[PDB]
RNA sequence: ACCAUCUGUGGGAUUAUGACUGAACGCCUCUAAGUCAGAAUCCCCCCUAAACGUGACGAUAAGCGCCGCGGAGCCUCGGUCGGCCUCGGAUAGCCGGCGCGCCGGCGGGCAGAGCCGCUCGCCUCGGGACCGGAGCGCGGACG
RNA sequence: GACGUCGCUUUUUGAUCCUUCGAUGUCGGCUCUUCCUAUCAUUGUGAAGCAGAAUUCACCAAGCGUUGGAUUGUUCACCC
RNA sequence: UGGCGCUGCGGGAUGAACCGAACGCCGGGUUAAGGCGCCCGAUGCCGACGCUCAUCAGACCCCAGAAAAGGUGUUGGUUGAUAUAGACAGCGCCGAAUCAACUAGCCCUGAAAAUGGAUGGCGCUGGAGCGUCGGGCCCAUACCCGGCCGUCGCCGGCGCUGGGCUAGGCCGCG
RNA sequence: GCCGCGCCGCCGAGGCGGGAGGGCCCGCGGGAGCCGCCAGGGGUCCGCGGCGAUGUCGGUGUCCCACCCGACCCG
RNA sequence: CCCAGGGGUUCAGGGGAGUUACAGCCCCCCCCCAGGCAGCAUCGCCGUCGCCCGGGGCCGAGGGUCCGCGGCCUCCUCCCC
């Protein structure tokens, strides 16, 4: 019911153009690891694009002007909002279906995350072109939580790898059981191989 | 790091296009994008074809440069391309994928019943070895 | 379940005009125009719940109401379809579920 | 215009044992080991032959900007070869007119304290890169010796010392004082 | 001309209207490359009108037929001598192409003259096209394929079908 | 009341620029790939404010809080129409198994193009199984 | 940088008369905030007909500062 | 000469004049100009070929900022000149091509103004950029077919009656 | 270039007359006649189902509210 | 089936060891346009709605014959009962 997407390796606008279309169709999308989102062009380009964004403020009262969020999740959230009619009740309901997170929080750490091939860097960008990470771009504009997120993501990959190694033993046990009971499932494996289920 | 190359005689699999699913022999390379393929034993006559719809296979037949279809057919039959392809896992996964798409409602019920008992028998064997190992 | 999942993506519109007498549905599995032919003519239903109870055919009254429609033609190249309902779909249904029935069947 | 194939072969001596893990080249010689990743060049590397090993750097369908990175791969590995067999010996020379440049090496060649440059009281503490050892040269008055296996680390450690002795607000054509690189050689001379 | 789609080699033969003062005017044949014959006739009355004192009204076209490829199954090197008007002036050029059909190479030329020089179809005048052997080719991009036992892989194959699975758990591979 | 007195601050990426390695272009080259130093600028810390943002915790009045899937009912608001309980990532290579090797698999069948769940009930064959499964159940690890 | 020549700016003036004549208070000063850079000074550099000192040219650059007075209503000048 | 004024409609974000097309009230269909990453209907095509990296990239009538002059950025083309009686570059060695001028695309320099801001916005760099094209698709009060209303035109029809002919009525057609 | 003849080429551009047969055709020979059928002067069924007075059915355009789209103040 | 029977020539994206050899390519001749099968089926264009069949959507406005057929008007035979 919830489209959990991993933000690592994806482009900013390529992914936001698709996530904005899913929430308008009444679907709930959760984009994790927004610091891993890539942006085409060298880093100095995208950094200047954000520094020029920092200058856009109401001269008389900056507290009313454009709120410049520094977190990579809120940066990607503002990108998706730009492709939505957020000044209408239909567009505001679409924003309520999207939840962005820096890293992979516990509510989604134990989940299988989707990948959008139409937004990956390997598919949409040349191998020789320059790109930039949203985690470094945010760190150099005021994101104060890059070091704590990197350490928490570091421990998240340790417990995710211990689970994967246990999952590899279960697959080894499952493949071994298929050979030790092949005589009892011979009539069943012939049905699946007959209808193309197995090969 | 590369093992499959585009060369004279390289048997290629057409993923999409008008001849999707058939094997062709790259007899000549026109440009960086297109080639001159010809499948005499498959049903794809000599014609230009882009590389984006080709998928290189592990079969290379010995055909001369710009030889007509009579000699491209000999190397296709000398190397037994159709026999080696039909026994390769590439075609067997294609055959399995085609049969799964032609399954009727009664075929899915027979698969539902077969897979239901096949998993429960394997799942208990996994529990049997776990109890034995401890 | 005997119906296909569809989403009320919006009305038949241009950019500055909206024709509410025609709806654009998005079927969950149809992502190409060459796949919309199967659904041409299928019954559409916008099932929802209200406050007051209404009569139910073949059952007891409840809060469930429905607006029946039918897929008329395809729309674009991405598997979208057009549907006309006896009453124009309310704007609150945009992004909600539309049941695409398997009848009238042609298989 | 895109060239079909652009290759170049690198000769590898018998005392160097090279291992390829994708694009990460690892050379091991009598003077130590080196390891430099080339995953940003996007080329093909291959070791041909068991005896008299070679390194084949291939580039398929590359324009002029991408063909230029082919020899850069080869010239880098050749530096990694002579860095583990012969090494690199960059020699500095302290040039001064009136005030002699006092260089004292500390932390076992990992720190260079430059004193009495143009009579300045400020002390210039230049820390060498990892694996680079600096030493006051013998048989010479104001010569330094920078040794290491990686040319990019020894030549960079020489640029740190040289740019540290920079004259400000003066005619540099008249005030030619500083520690400059005089010779770029090897530790073993064959 | 718009050069829509793949052009066709038309052999348009025409002449002037026979007059009592000068009867039996000579027949003039041209090698027109137009997407259809209606454009091939209009293109004929563009070069003949500027080379000779002939007009569409005072002349007639006796034959406008499509020229088929005599060797469609063979890869041939073509040489196209053409003049085109830039934003500054007119320049003569000689291009080379590898294709199966003469019309498929002239079509490939319009796609190239407009790509590298921003030259539109109305500014290009194809003057001479002839099949050239591999020993008389000048361009390295064409002459690099003149090598038997040619071999090259397909490095970093871009994943097409990006939207057939739009959301998948497996990241695509580019090495095959 | 500088008309008395006290205090006023740390880093990060980098600009200009100077360089390293090194091609293109047998040489050369700060640049093409890759690196270094680098500033009254920029960002941030320090500092002021504290959001239709919020955490921990205390105390919680014949009333009131927990605990009997309370045990039955009356008004209301929305969806929705099987789950997936998870490596890290590479993309000019990857994955699996076995003590830097070897073996095996790659248009991904150890496959998200997938996996898993899925006879209308209630009793009877014993033909295959030892599926010993099922808890408004009682305890113990793991957050 | 002569003879030439190509631009830019809207802090001069002119040209125009589109908005306002059932009215947009109009010069300067004072006060006060913010902005621009076509940088005078300070920060980091490059160049010299840069020995030092002083100065000139150019670059990144508007963070910071650009004062006190005589005369004049004057902006503008001039002088201490 | 057309148009605006006297005129709405689709498109150009926007806007008296531009592009398309002019208007009774509706249904179905099809288009124009213009579009089809998301806002925003449509390419969620396994589109084709190239060009281009921009530390002020670029992004299409009117139209809403550029020039002269430059670049050993990159890609084309043109006209010449040296070279296996051994050139170019580097120290006779080296052993295969090389050099010069000119021209044309894109990018770059030239390129400085004042509240914070404008390919419309988000954003886009195996393209959502520029050029050349293909197939498909999107909708205007335009076009086609159908209903209804009114007007106008019929050398209109009916005084020859179940209904009918208040003929100032009724009916038919375009 | 015209005119005449001859030869030759012309799916069958073809037309006339006749001959051996084979077999494909005709709004020729069938209409002041009875019966039906119907791609024939604009739709019918000589088809059918569910629901039924205290909580339901239809309307409630013009009472309130919600959302999408359009939409700047008249003279 | 190099179609076979006589052969000639020719280069190179040069196979085998420079011109067919342990692959082939091209240009030409005299023998039944050798036969045999396909016919815009890698590449166009167009029909005397061109012949037939099917599917989806939209709606029935009006309300006192024409044009195609078939059976019988002629006797039987067969199938089906
Ligand atoms: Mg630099
Ligand atoms: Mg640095
Ligand atoms: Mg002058
Ligand atoms: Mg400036
Ligand atoms: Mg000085
Ligand atoms: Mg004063
Ligand atoms: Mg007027
Ligand atoms: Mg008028
Ligand atoms: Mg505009
Ligand atoms: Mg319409
Ligand atoms: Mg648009
Ligand atoms: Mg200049
Ligand atoms: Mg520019
Ligand atoms: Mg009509």
């Amino acid at each position: 019911q919830v489209l959990i997407i991993d933000g690592r390796g994806h482009l900013l606008g390529r992914l936001a153009a698709i996530v904005a279309k899913q929430v308008l169709l009444g679907r709930k999308v959760v984009v994790v690891r927004c610091e891993g989102i890539n942006i085409s062009g060298n880093f100095y380009r995208n950094k200047l694009k954000y520094l020029a964004f920092l200058r856009k403020r109401m001269n008389t009262n900056p507290s009313r002007g454009p709120y410049h969020f520094r977190a990579p999740s809120r940066i990607f959230w503002r990108t998706v909002r730009g492709m939505l009619p957020h000044k209408t009740k239909r567009g505001q309901a679409a924003l309520e279906r999207l939840k962005v997170f820096d890293g992979i929080p516990p509510p989604y750490d134990k989940r299988k995350r989707m990948v959008v091939p139409a937004a990956l860097k390997i598919v949409r960008l040349k191998p020789t072109r320059k790109f930039a990470f949203l985690g470094r771009l945010a760190h150099e504009v005021g994101w104060k939580y890059q070091a704590v997120t990197a350490t928490l993501e570091e421990k998240r990959k340790v417990k995710a790898k211990l689970h994967y190694n246990k999952k590899k033993i279960i697959v080894k046990l499952r493949k071994q059981a298929e050979k030790n009971v092949e005589s009892k499932i011979s009539k069943y494996t012939d049905v699946l191989k007959q209808y193309g289920i197995l090969v | 790091v590369f093992k499959r190359y585009v060369q004279i005689g390289r048997v290629a699999y057409l993923s999409f296009g008008p001849h999707a699913g058939k094997l062709v022999a790259i007899v000549d390379v026109i440009d960086q994008n297109r080639a001159l393929v010809d499948g005499p034993c498959t049903g794809v006559r000599r014609q230009a074809m882009p590389f984006k719809c080709m998928q290189l296979t592990d079969f290379v037949i010995k055909v001369p440069h710009s030889a007509r279809q009579k000699y491209v057919r000999r190397a296709w039959e000398k190397a037994n391309v159709n026999e080696k392809w039909a026994e390769s896992s590439w075609a067997k996964k294609i055959d399995a994928r085609q049969r799964k798409a032609k399954m009727s409602d009664f075929d899915r019920f027979k698969v539902m019943k077969a897979k239901k008992m096949r998993n429960k028998i394997i799942r208990h064997e996994m529990k049997k070895l776990q109890k034995e190992a401890t | 379940r005997l119906w296909c999942k569809a989403t009320f993506a919006g009305y038949k519109r241009g950019l500055r005009n909206q024709r509410e007498h025609t709806a654009l549905l998005k079927i969950e599995g149809v992502y190409a125009r060459d796949e919309t032919e199967f659904y041409f003519g299928k019954r559409c239903a916008y099932v929802y719940k209200a406050k007051n109870n209404t009569v139910t055919p073949g059952g007891k009254p409840n809060r469930t109401r429905v607006i029946w429609g039918k897929v008329t033609r395809a729309h674009g190249n991405s598997g979208m379809v057009r549907a006309k309902f006896r009453s124009n779909l309310p704007a609150k249904a945009i992004g909600h579920r539309i049941r695409v029935m398997l009848y009238p069947s042609r298989i | 215009m895109k060239t079909i194939l652009s290759n170049q072969i690198v000769d590898i001596p018998q005392n160097v044992d090279i291992s390829l893990k994708g694009r990460t080249v690892t050379v091991k010689g009598p003077r130590g080991v080196l390891r430099k990743n080339f995953n940003h060049i996007n080329v093909e590397l291959c070791l041909m032959g068991k005896k008299k090993r070679r390194l084949r750097v291939d580039k398929w369908w590359g324009n002029r900007k991408e063909l230029a990175t082919v020899r850069t791969i080869c010239s880098h590995v050749q530096n990694m070869v002579k860095g583990v067999t012969l090494g690199f010996r960059y020699k500095m020379r302290s040039v001064y007119a009136h005030f002699p440049i006092n260089v004292v090496i500390q932390e076992s060649g990992s720190l260079v304290e430059i004193r009495n440059f143009l009579g300045e009281k400020y002390i210039r503490r230049v820390r060498m890169r990892s694996g680079v050892a600096c030493t006051v040269s013998q048989a010479q008055k104001d010569e330094l010796i920078l040794e290491g296996n990686d040319i990019e680390l020894v030549s960079n450690s020489a640029a740190l010392i040289q740019q540290a002795t920079t004259v400000k607000n003066k005619d540099i054509r008249k005030f030619l004082d500083g520690i400059y690189v005089s010779e770029k050689g090897t530790v073993q001379q064959l | 001309m718009k050069a829509s789609g793949t052009l066709r080699e038309y052999k348009v033969i025409g002449r002037s209207l026979p007059t009592p003062k000068a009867p039996s005017p000579p027949l003039y044949r041209m090698r027109i490359f137009a997407p259809n014959h209606v454009v091939a006739k209009s293109r004929f009355w563009y070069f003949v009108s500027q080379l000779k004192k002939m007009k569409k009204a005072s002349g007639e076209i006796v034959y406008c037929g499509q020229v088929f490829e005599k060797t469609p199954l063979k890869v041939k090197n073509f040489g196209i001598w053409l003049r085109y008007d830039s934003r500054s002036g007119t320049h003569n050029m000689y291009r080379e192409y590898r294709d199966l059909t003469t019309a498929a190479a002239v079509t490939q030329c319009y796609r190239d003259m407009g790509a590298r020089h921003r030259a539109r179809a109305h500014a290009i005048q194809i003057m001479k096209v002839e099949v050239i052997p591999a020993s008389k080719c000048r361009r390295p991009a064409i002459k690099q394929f003149h090598d038997s036992k040619i071999k090259f892989p397909l490095p970093h194959r871009v994943l097409r079908r990006q939207h057939k699975p739009r959301f998948t758990t497996k990241r695509p591979n580019t090495f095959f």
